[PDB]
Parts: structure tokens; sequence; C-alpha cells
């Protein structure tokens, strides 16, 4: 009941000679719309940087190891703090 | 006539709706039951008034 | 002299104590069956659309609140667009009724009532929403402080729980300075009824009246100190309301001028709402000697007056946008103006910056058809600031990876569209069994224009 329908079997497509690869298809498309649903959104990292996935390189590693910690003053927070010991 | 005695009993109901609502939102916060609801303090003197003047407002307009 | 000029031109051409009584008492108090047409097709029509209200609920209370199509990173849709939108337009009625009469101003009389009445019942289907948007609607009590065996009580933090108090403030306070304004009128309905059952009724609602020496002296200032106390109410209400954006860290939300802009969007969303119910009721029900045209320019004016703070809004939320330094500020401004949803801030600067600018002319104002064309154009226009508020601010925010869409469903529509049946089922109800327009109120700016016309 939960994989009866999900469409696309790829199965019969295959040859048993190149059965992982083959340079014989013709696309030619026949649709319009699809569902297709994806959990992201968007796949781009807009600009958001420092707050995402911050990268790097092992070249710039090992000159600075700080090189993407960005150096910040503590922030001022007017909502108290608690203690968690 | 010379005057109503309802604007007194108006304010002295709104001031007991602001004193009665402001004490009731820092009773639940400090005594009865504190939480540490968002890393902010027990005695958020801020967003304890919004619902203190909806407190006054209420209470004195059932006394208008 | 100077100050008749202005009450004579919002009164007919003569008019006595008798007069304007029976005009109000016709609308009223004519007998089932001799009642108008268009209001039990109209009527009819509203009560279809509660029917669409009730099966949009039951609908929701039976599957789910995700009939709405409301996604995870927007999960605030129609549910509260039109929440703020329908509470919005109740904060225009209380500005004619509450706070005009700290102004003592007298163009407020005729559109007292139609506007005070508007508020409740644009109250009572914005009241709904926060009862009904909670995913388990059944426990909605517990936004009440309560001793109730177990230790938890509400946040007070939080602006839904702000909202709660100040709705249900809102509520019992509109109604019942509401019902204030209509014990002395429930009393000459009640008078000139001449029909038991009918006289008992109003009699009953009217609970004694009496008129009175001394009962209007304490009516004078039960109306005045709740007139002082529905002014910072609506002017609170709709700043608790612009609270449960402002206190979010979001960047379209967090905008510090939320409450001094939402508020001015109320007052500009209600009083096109005003206008769009007043131009049928002065025209289908022979209100002329009473809503004068004046009363349309001067609402024109105040609409203005709210529209220029609401354009100013849609700046102050663009340049302190980009006056922040942020990226996801400046990414508000490229998501509002460019994006999917850059049609909801063109087609929101054009119905509230470029269309009702003509407000500025008499000659959109006092013509009627332009004022209706312009409300309509606010309406809409103010429906789609709480769109690009709400959604166009959270299907787009910080983390890329939780961009949604929010395609609203067809419960959406078929509750909004069928909130407009419980608004226009308690308003046709409101006309018929009630006084559509104060009546002691035009009582008086009668004997106000005879007391400056004896000097002259």
């Amino acid at each position: 009941r939960v994989g009866n329908n999900v469409g696309f079997n790829a199965y019969r497509l295959r040859t048993s000679a190149t059965p992982w690869f083959g340079v014989g298809l013709e696309v030619a498309k026949v649709g319009e719309n699809y569902k297709l649903a994806s959990t992201q959104g968007h796949f781009l990292m807009e600009g958001r940087k420092k707050d995402l996935v911050r990268y790097g390189t092992l070249a710039e590693y090992v000159e600075d190891e700080k090189f993407l910690q960005v150096e910040k003053e503590e922030p001022i927070s007017l909502i108290g703090e608690y203690e968690y010991n | 006539y010379r005057g109503t005695r309802l604007p007194w009993v108006i304010f002295g109901a709104g001031l007991l709706g602001a004193s009665g609502m402001f004490a009731l939102q820092t009773w639940i916060n400090l005594v009865e039951y504190p939480l540490n609801i968002g890393g902010r303090p027990l005695f958020s003197w801020p967003a304890f008034i919004p619902a203190t003047f909806e407190g006054m407002v209420l209470l004195s307009a059932f006394a208008a | 002299s100077a100050y008749g000029k202005m009450l004579e031109e919002l009164l007919g051409p003569k008019q006595t104590y008798e007069s304007v009584t029976r005009t109000i008492g016709d609308i009223v108090l004519t007998p089932i069956r001799k009642t108008p047409w268009g209001w039990p097709v109209g009527f009819v029509i509203a009560a279809l659309g509660l029917l669409m209200y009730l099966f949009s609920l039951a609908v929701l209370f039976t599957v789910g609140v995700g009939v709405w199509g409301i996604n995870i990173p927007v999960a605030w849709g129609f549910d509260i667009i039109n929440f703020v939108w329908w509470i919005g337009i109740g904060h225009a009625g209380t500005l004619i009724s509450a706070i005009l009469l700290l102004f003592r101003q007298d163009w407020r009389t005729s559109i007292n009532r139609a506007a005070e009445a508007m508020t409740i019942f644009a109250v009572a289907c914005a009241g709904i929403y926060p009862l009904v948007h909670t995913g388990r609607p059944w426990l909605d009590y517990w936004m009440l402080p309560y001793p109730g065996t177990l230790g938890m009580w509400p946040q007070f933090r939080s602006a839904l729980e702000w909202d709660v108090f100040a709705i249900s403030t809102y509520a019992t306070v509109s109604i019942l300075f509401w019902y204030l304004g209509l014990i002395p009128d429930l009393a000459s309905l009640r008078d000139r009824a001449t029909n038991i059952w009918v006289k008992r009724f109003y009699g009953f609602l009217a609970l004694g009246w009496r008129g009175g020496a001394r009962d209007w002296n304490r009516y004078e200032v039960a109306s005045l100190i709740l007139a002082g106390l529905s002014t910072p109410l609506v002017l609170s209400v709709h700043s608790i309301i612009s609270l449960d954006f402002a206190i979010s860290q979001l960047p379209g939300w967090h905008v510090t001028v939320f409450p001094p802009y939402f508020v001015a969007g109320a007052v500009y969303c209600g009083f096109a709402m005003v206008i769009l119910l007043l131009v049928p009721l002065r025209r289908w029900y022979k209100l002329h000697d009473l809503i004068t045209i004046k009363h349309f320019d001067l609402m024109g004016k105040v609409m203005l007056a709210s529209g220029l703070v609401v354009a100013y809004g849609y700046f102050a939320e663009i340049f302190y946008a980009w006056y922040s330094a942020n990226i996801y500020e400046y990414f508000l401004i490229t998501n509002r103006t460019m994006g999917p949803y850059a049609w909801s801030y063109w087609a929101l600067i054009v119905l509230n910056v470029a269309i009702p600018q003509l407000l500025w002319f008499k000659r959109f104002r006092v013509s009627l058809p332009w004022l209706f064309f312009i409300s309509i154009c606010i309406n809409i226009g103010m429906w789609f600031e709480r769109w690009v508020i709400i959604v166009l601010s959270l299907h787009r925010d910080f983390l890329p990876s939780s961009w949604g869409y929010y395609t609203p469903s067809v419960w959406d529509i078929s509750l909004y569209a069928g909130s407009f049946g419980w608004f226009f089922f308690l308003f046709f109800l409101f006309i018929r069994l009630l006084p559509a327009i104060s009546i002691f109120e035009v009582r008086d700016l009668v004997h106000k224009t005879e007391t400056e016309k004896a000097l002259a």
C-alpha cells in the first residue's frame, strides 16, 4: 500500500548487456507538469554563508585555523541570562 | 444633579483590573510555576503590559 | 455662521425630532413581509454564505487544520491574513464610534451605529480565526488564566496570548459600548412600536431607559469614558495583533514600526469597509437626509490620513530594510519587488499607494462611484498587505532549505468567502432588528443645528 504506484519503474529499460549505463537513449518529452514532492525548496546558498554550511579548503586552513570564524563582540541581550549547572 | 460619581468607580475598577492583571502575570511567572520560557527573565516587565492594559480596559468598560 | 455651515452639511434640508426618528423607525418596525426586498434575497445570500462558513469549519474540525494548504515554512496563511484583515476592518468602526467622540465631532453621529455595529460583526468573523487556526481548537481555553487542577497557566510573553486578551476585550467592550449607544434608541423603538411583543422586545433591551435628566448625565460620562477607553483599546488591539509579527525575529516581521502602521492599516481598511457598507445603506435604504455626502467627503479624508501612514509604512519598511545592512532584510526587498510573489507587493502599491491617492481630490471623494471603487481597491489592497507581511515574509526567510510557497487550498477560500456570510448574516439582522443609524445622536445635531440657526 506504500510503494504500490510510485511511478517510473526503471528496471524495464535495462538490457542485460548494458545493465548499468547505455548510450542509446531518446528523451523526447511527452509531459507538462508533475508534482515531484521535494522537501528542501531552494538549493542555493543565497549569500547566507556564515549561517549555512561554511566551507573552506585545507590550503587556507593550515595558514589560518580561525579563517572562517568571524570575530564578533559579545552580543547584547536584554532577555536575562539563565545558568545550566 | 451636580456631577456623577461614575468616573471614580470606573477608575477604581480600572486600577483593580490593571494591578490585578499585572499581579497575575507576575505571580504566574515568579511565584506559581516560574518557567524558563525562551531564556527571557521571570519578571519580564514588558510582555506583561499588553495584558495588564487590556485588563485595565476590560475591567473599566465593565464598570462603565 | 461658520459653525452652522458645517452642521447643515451633515443633515438634510429640514429635520425635526419625529422626522429623524420616523426615518429610522421605518427601516425598523416595518412589518415582516412588508420588509423591503433585497434584504431577504440579501439575507439568504448571506445565510448561504454562513452555511459555507459552518461547513468549512465542520470540515476543518473533523479532517484537520491541514486542509488549508499551510506549509511548514509558512504555517500562517489565510487563517491569519483574514484574521488581521477582519479585525482590521473592525478598528475604523470604533474610530467613528469612539475616537471621534473624543473630538466631539458630529459627522460621526449618522455613521455611528452603521460602523459600531460594523465593528462587532467584523470581530465575530475575526474572533473565530484565533479560535480555529489552532490545530487543536478544543483546547483554546488553555489561553485563558484559570486555576485548572494542573499548574499550567498561559504564557503572557507571546502576542497570541495578548490577542486572546485584546480580541476578548475588544469584543466585550465594543459590544458594551455599542449596547450602551442603543438603550436610548431601543427606547425610541419601544415607545414607537405600537405592537405588543415588539414593544416588549425593545422594552426589554432598552432596560428601563426612561430618558431622565440624571440618566442622561450618567450616560454622557459613561459614553465619553468608554470612548476614551476604546481609543487606546483599538490603538492597542491592532497593535497587539501587530505584535504577533513584530516579536518574531523574522526579517519582514520584526519591523518595529508595525504598531503605528498596523493601527494605521486597520483604520485604512476599516473606512473602506464603512464606505462599502454605507453607499448601499444610503442608496437602498432611503437615508439621504441623514448620511449626507459630507460624511463620505470626511470619511474619504480620514481614510486618506490613514492611507498615507500606510503608504509611509511601505516606505519605513523598505528603507529600514535597506538601512539594515542584513543579508536577510536586503533579501526582503528583493523578495517582494522581485521573486515569486512579486505581484503581491505590486498589487499592493497599486492598490494602496497608487489608486487610492485619488482621495486627495474632492472630485474623487464626493463622487460616490469613485469612493466605492477606491474602497474596493483598499479592502483588496489591504488584504494583500496582510499577505505581504505574513506569507511573503514567511515563505522565504533564513535557511533557504526552508522556503515554501502557500498556494491556498479551497478550504481557505470556502472559509474566507464564507466569513462574509457570517458578517452579512449579522449585518442584515442588525439592519432589520435594530436602528441602522443612531437616533438620539441624530436628534442631537438637529437640536444643535437649530441652536446655531437661533443666533443667526
